[PDB]
């Protein structure tokens, strides 16, 4: 057992579009790069290539070659204290204002 | 389809932590996510299935497909081709931070 400064993990746990932690983590199944579900869907609305490594996700339908990464998202929710509380509370608050 | 719900449409970043808090992590903690279900030790030379994003050992996965089932040992789905297996450097990058 060790104690780790989280500033050491934040690279492995953060979306390069959102500047923050992964929420609903999603993965390009070609290069194994990962982004928030919403971040990459909006990105792929205008590019068929990875934001980081710059590979072609598909010639035509980029969304074809990306999958949810629950394995990765669970690692985030576990390492980052109360991130899951915070994110779930955010969603309830929203639907309490928009039914 | 990847349709974004009203929430997802307007969601904001989840701000990261620059504060420098420290988390405590045992070899048991997070073990459900870090153990190759073949060898039940730490993932060494990780591999991932492209159809389902499941991680295994490079040295370990060759023998489970070798015993005749040609499906994903986790979600029991037919593993097509050989290009369905890619080594995962961004994932081993993560193991190297957590020796125990
Ligand atoms: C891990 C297995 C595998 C596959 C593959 C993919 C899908 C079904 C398969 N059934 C046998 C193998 C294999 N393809 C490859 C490959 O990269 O060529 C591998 C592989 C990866 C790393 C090291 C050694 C090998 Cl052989
Ligand atoms: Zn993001
Ligand atoms: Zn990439
Ligand atoms: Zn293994
Ligand atoms: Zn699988």
């Amino acid at each position: 057992t060790t104690r780790i400064k989280i500033t050491e993990l934040n690279p492995h746990l953060m979306c390069v579009l959102c500047g923050g932690y992964f929420i609903d983590a999603t993965t390009i199944i070609e290069c194994l790069h990962s982004f928030c579900k919403t971040c990459i869907v909006r990105y792929l609305e205008t590019s068929k290539y990875c934001p980081i490594c710059d590979v072609q996700v598909h010639k035509t339908r980029p969304l074809l070659n990306i999958r949810s990464d629950k394995t990765l998202q669970d690692i985030v929710y576990k390492l980052v204290p109360g991130l899951f509380k915070n994110e779930m509370k955010r969603r309830r608050d929203f639907y309490a204002a928009h039914p | 389809t990847w349709e974004l719900s009203l929430y997802e449409l307007q969601r904001t970043p989840q701000e990261a932590i620059t504060d420098g808090l420290e988390i405590v992590v045992s070899p048991r903690s997070l073990h459900s996510e870090l153990m190759c279900p073949i060898c039940l030790d730490m993932l060494k030379n990780t591999m991932t299935t492209k159809e389902c994003l499941h991680r295994f050992c490079a040295d370990c996965i060759i023998t489970a497909l070798r015993s005749g089932n040609k499906e994903c040992p986790t979600c029991r789905k037919k593993l097509v081709s050989k290009r369905s297996l890619r080594p995962d450097p961004n994932f081993d990058a993560l193991i190297s931070k957590i020796y125990p």
